[PDB]
């Protein structure tokens, strides 16, 4: 019972823009992709043991306690010299890295914040004035920020009920939201208006995740079931099933192949796109995964983090336990990879955030 | 079969006041050794108590001729930093240390003198490696805290207070510790919450009810008090703080009563008896100052968390019993 | 590869349509003792009513004078060596007793023992494996604890393989080997140690 | 439906299991009755798990008892009827909170640890 609907003709004209922007970073992916994978075998494994070994001398450090409550979500700005942190209160703050100094805290929201994060352009071709950051709330509300400000800008009100996640495309043009109308939102910055308003879970949605060249946007809420959508023409081209209890992460590789996916029955499964087939079960924690992140460009290895007070780390592909990283008192509801892969970041129910880097 | 009985009629000897007899027989059995290194060790002790410490240093000599285990090395160490340059005693913790590297006090010590002279990373660097070594030693990871905090950099020492409790885990020094971190700083309602975690984890813990007792508020101690008498009783720790909650209130005679039931559980605490002095010089004649000097001097104790403070500081080292009490009791 | 397949199917089916597909679904109060009392009360003499009628109508004489689905719960667990027979036989009695599928793979110091069923019965065994069993090095871990759509063995049984090739092949038959990984690489990072 | 305020809220199923430990805990002399009684257990640090109703009218007269289980780390949970967890509790009236407290060596314990972990489990 495929039942189409016409929306808006800007809908359309969004969709080329998106194609267009997205097919020559698909070619130049693929083109890059095969250029690196015809190199010497010896140097590829000699390089792949020294990530692993450098993996493997992991410690803690900056472990600053970030508020009063419970920290619900970490992000690192373009530049990976800032930190965005949300707490249950209505509280946002940024940090400096590594030293980890609170900078113009951020207010406005009333309830449970939930994710905070940063213009893909934020620190880097964006004047601090303007749009730089968006936050979500555990009632319906979504606000932007600026680094100056201290105070959110222009809102958005299409939501009524819990917004669990926001993510920014990768062009930064368009932002996208999960609400608890089993739907999910694509909201078009330049236009200012929501474009698309998709509805295909059973049950309210829980997280989202954009495809590096913006070509496809992965979704997994809270029935189990995850979905694959192509922003392009809509029509989910891959329905991904295996999981029974609900979907908390979702998260795309650098390179077009994996998908990997958290759920509450303690696993993560590591999915081929271009096989349409679950590749891997990694039997990952001892209790919900809240969130798995792949690695920034390179994209060599998967970090997990769930309600037990570890998070891992693992080889990828192969999935082997490289590394578990322990010392949350409390229940690790987020974590996040600088984009220069030498820093990462958890925060914890504790009400803490640890900073992790190589000795 | 064993030295116990020789011990015994040492202590006996002592305790008798015959300076001359237990001298002598202590030489005999050090010159026969039908013993332990023990012998080295009362040598050294009575030598020091002898005419001179250059009669300890003789002592010290002669044990290193007998060699006992590498403790000999770190007693020649201290002796050398007692009054001399950082030099012989840094030579003697590396003999040491290329010998042994755990026992941990070889560690301990080399970074406090590390720290007493000009710099402390290499004391940092001395902590790390004895830790990563140990690795299981509460007091050297306290040292290590303790050094980066009063650097800076609270969050390093707040990392450093977590892994400690995530490798041991589950004791009430690291727990501690991480409360008082947490309050010396301007947060209080954080190391609340740390308490109440250690109270949930290590419930009959003296000590840590002891921080909590004073933790709450004016009209919320009474409470307290009751549940940590309840859950931990004859724990001396409580019982002195039962007794100072008492005198804070001005209810002398009743603090009077529990300091007296706290020296007679448990006379080898240091800050019993100097919480004790301090309360009868400000309230009581000058005979109950004189009277409780009289008991803390007929049994020595140890194993304050203060008392120790003073006791190990090498300035004062070699002073005596009545000294360290009264510097303990003027620091408050 | 030159185009994924998403790629090549667009290069055009693109119009301003919004998709709704495929639905697909995912895969008392208690008595007072007053109250106790009435019922009780009233049920006796309902019943001595109608015991005196029927005498009162002649059917009775007068009496005389007294003079696992929509999900199972997994475990793994991995012992150093488990050859005893004792043991093996106590862990084969209570899987079964309790209702607990699942395998036991031996192997050099990796013994895995993988369990299935529901939440009192993975309790009640992960209780006896870790406590009550003495094991005394010869220690007992639990490797993980989640659970799964549905069961993948059909009976406890003690499979003996001395390659680790085979232990791996023998696990993916069902399609559970990434226990096997997970415990045999958790086994080398413990002996590397 | 119910309240958004009343955040970590029970299912239909995990409410029954509640209320059958809410039961049991009244028979063993394990349980407190009551907003103010819940409070003086949490700073007592005597409570194993806290159940609140949804359905309080003002529903603020209760919302300091998960800061609270917060700062002194005690799970917590939501139930949609206070009628249900009165009856449960054992008395007639409406109640809106209750405490399961501890006691040494109670067969309870295990029920008690498996809801914990059922409660923790829903702050997502």
């Amino acid at each position: 019972q495929t039942w189409y609907h016409e929306g808006p003709n800007s809908l359309k004209v969004a969709r080329l823009w998106i194609a267009n922007y997205s097919l020559p970073r698909a070619m130049k992916r693929l083109e890059e992709a095969r250029l690196h994978k015809e190199i010497p075998e010896t140097t590829r494994t000699s390089q792949m043991q020294e990530l692993h070994k450098s993996l493997r001398s992991l410690n803690n450090f900056c472990s600053q306690i970030g508020d009063d409550r419970p920290i619900s979500y970490c992000h690192f700005s373009p530049n990976s010299k800032m930190l965005a942190t949300a707490c249950w209160s209505g509280l946002c703050k940024l940090w400096s890295v590594p030293d980890c100094n609170l900078l113009h805290t951020l207010r406005g929201h009333n309830t449970n914040v939930g994710a905070i994060v940063f213009h893909p352009k934020s620190t880097v071709s964006l004047d601090p004035k303007d749009v730089n950051l968006a936050s979500c709330a555990a009632d319906g509300s979504v606000k932007l920020w600026s680094l100056d400000s201290d105070e959110p800008v222009a809102d958005i009100e299409g939501h009524t009920v819990r917004v669990a996640r926001v993510m920014w495309h990768p062009s930064g043009r368009f932002l996208g939201t999960t609400c608890y109308d089993r739907s999910w939102r694509l909201w078009d910055l330049e236009a200012q208006e929501e474009i698309l308003h998709q509805e295909g879970h059973s049950m309210g949605v829980y997280d989202i995740a954009f495809h590096q060249d913006g070509s496809l946007a992965g979704t997994g809420g809270l029935d189990a079931f995850g979905r694959v959508w192509d922003l392009r023409t809509g029509r989910c081209i891959m329905f991904l099933e295996g999981h029974l209890k609900e979907i908390y992460g979702i998260n795309f590789s650098p390179n077009g192949y994996h998908i990997a996916t958290g759920s509450g029955d303690n696993t993560c499964k590591v999915w081929d796109l271009r096989q349409r087939r679950c590749v891997y079960t990694i039997p990952a924690h001892q209790n919900l995964v809240t969130g798995v992140k792949f690695e920034p460009i390179h994209g060599n290895f998967l970090l997990t983090g769930a309600y037990d007070n570890t998070a891992k780390i693992w080889t990828h592909p192969g999935w082997s336990p490289l590394k578990t990283l322990a010392g949350h008192e409390g229940k690790v509801m987020g974590l996040d990879i600088s984009s220069d892969g030498q820093l990462i970041a958890t925060c914890s129910y504790d009400r803490t955030f640890k900073l992790w880097m190589a000795e | 079969k064993a030295e116990v009985l020789w011990l015994m009629g040492a202590k006996s000897k002592w305790l008798a006041g015959d300076v001359p007899a237990a001298r002598s027989i202590l030489a005999l059995a050090f010159q026969a050794n039908p013993n332990s290194e023990e012998i080295w060790l009362a040598a050294v002790k009575l030598e020091s108590e002898n005419d001179e410490y250059e009669r300890a240093r003789r002592l010290l000599a002669k044990a290193r001729s007998s060699a006992p285990t590498a403790r000999v090395f770190m007693k020649s160490v201290k002796l050398e930093w007692v009054q001399d340059n950082i030099r012989a005693a840094q030579d003697l913790c590396e003999e040491a240390l290329r010998h042994y590297e755990d026992f941990p006090k070889l560690w301990m010590m080399k970074g406090q003198i590390e720290e007493q002279k000009e710099m402390m990373e290499k004391a940092r660097e001395a902590y790390n490696q004895g830790l990563k070594k140990c690795p299981h030693s509460t007091p050297l990871w306290l040292l290590l805290s303790r050094l980066e905090e009063k650097i800076g950099q609270l969050t390093r020492a707040r990392a450093i207070l977590e892994k400690s409790r995530l490798k041991n885990p589950k004791n009430p020094g690291l727990w501690l510790e991480s409360v008082r971190l947490e309050y010396r700083a301007g947060l209080k309602n954080i190391a609340n919450t740390l308490m109440a975690k250690a109270l949930q984890e290590c419930p009959n813990s003296g000590i840590l009810w002891s921080e909590a007792i004073f933790l709450e508020a004016r009209p919320q101690r009474r409470t307290k008090s009751v549940d940590a008498l309840k859950k931990c009783e004859h724990d001396p720790h409580v019982l002195l703080a039962v007794a100072k909650l008492f005198w804070s209130q001005r209810k002398i005679t009743k603090a009077r009563e529990w300091f007296h039931r706290t020296v007679k559980i448990d006379s080898d605490l240091g800050d019993a008896w100097a919480f004790f002095y301090k309360f009868e010089l400000q309230h009581g004649t000058e005979e109950q100052q004189e009277e409780v000097r009289k008991r803390c001097e007929s049994a020595e104790p140890r194993h304050g968390e203060l008392w120790c403070a003073v006791s190990k500081d090498i300035a004062n080292w070699q002073k005596k019993i009545g000294d360290i009490l009264r510097l303990v009791a003027g620091r408050i | 590869p030159e185009i994924e397949w998403w790629d090549s199917y667009i290069i055009f089916g693109i119009t301003n349509l919004v998709e709704h597909p495929a639905q697909l679904n995912p895969p008392g109060v208690y008595l007072t003792k007053k109250e106790q009392k009435k019922l009780r009360r009233q049920t006796r003499r309902e019943a001595q009513k109608e015991l005196q009628e029927k005498v009162r109508l002649g059917l009775m004489p007068p009496p005389e004078p007294k003079v696992i689905s929509q999900g199972v719960h997994i475990s793994v667990y991995r012992v150093r060596n488990l050859s005893n027979p004792a043991k093996k036989f106590k862990i084969e009695a209570n899987a079964g007793q309790l209702y607990l599928t699942g395998v036991v793979v031996l192997h050099k110091d990796v013994n895995v023992v993988v369990v299935e069923g529901g939440p009192k019965a993975q309790k009640k065994f992960k209780r006896l494996m870790l406590h009550r069993i003495k094991w005394d090095t010869n220690k007992c871990v639990l490797v993980w604890e989640g659970t799964a759509k549905d069961r993948s063995f059909g009976e406890m049984k003690f499979k003996q393989c001395p390659t680790e090739n085979m232990a791996r092949e023998h696990f993916k038959k069902h399609g559970a080997e990434h226990y096997w990984d997970l415990a045999l690489s958790e086994s080398v990072l413990e002996s590397t140690d | 439906d119910v309240n958004p305020k009343a955040y970590p809220l029970a299912d239909a199923h995990l409410t029954k299991k509640l209320l059958d430990l809410v039961q049991q805990s009244c028979n063993y002399k394990q349980l407190r009755k009551g907003a103010n009684e819940a409070t003086k257990t949490l700073n007592r640090g005597i409570s194993e798990f806290i159940v609140m109703a949804a359905d309080a009218e003002p529903l603020e007269i209760i919302l300091h008892l998960p800061l609270l289980c917060e700062d002194k780390n005690v799970p917590y949970v939501f139930v949609r009827s206070k009628q249900a967890l009165g009856r449960a509790c054992g008395v007639s009236r409406p109640v809106i909170a209750c405490s399961v407290t501890i006691k040494e060596g109670s067969q309870l314990k295990q029920q008690i640890q498996s809801i914990q972990q059922s409660i923790e489990r829903l702050l997502v």
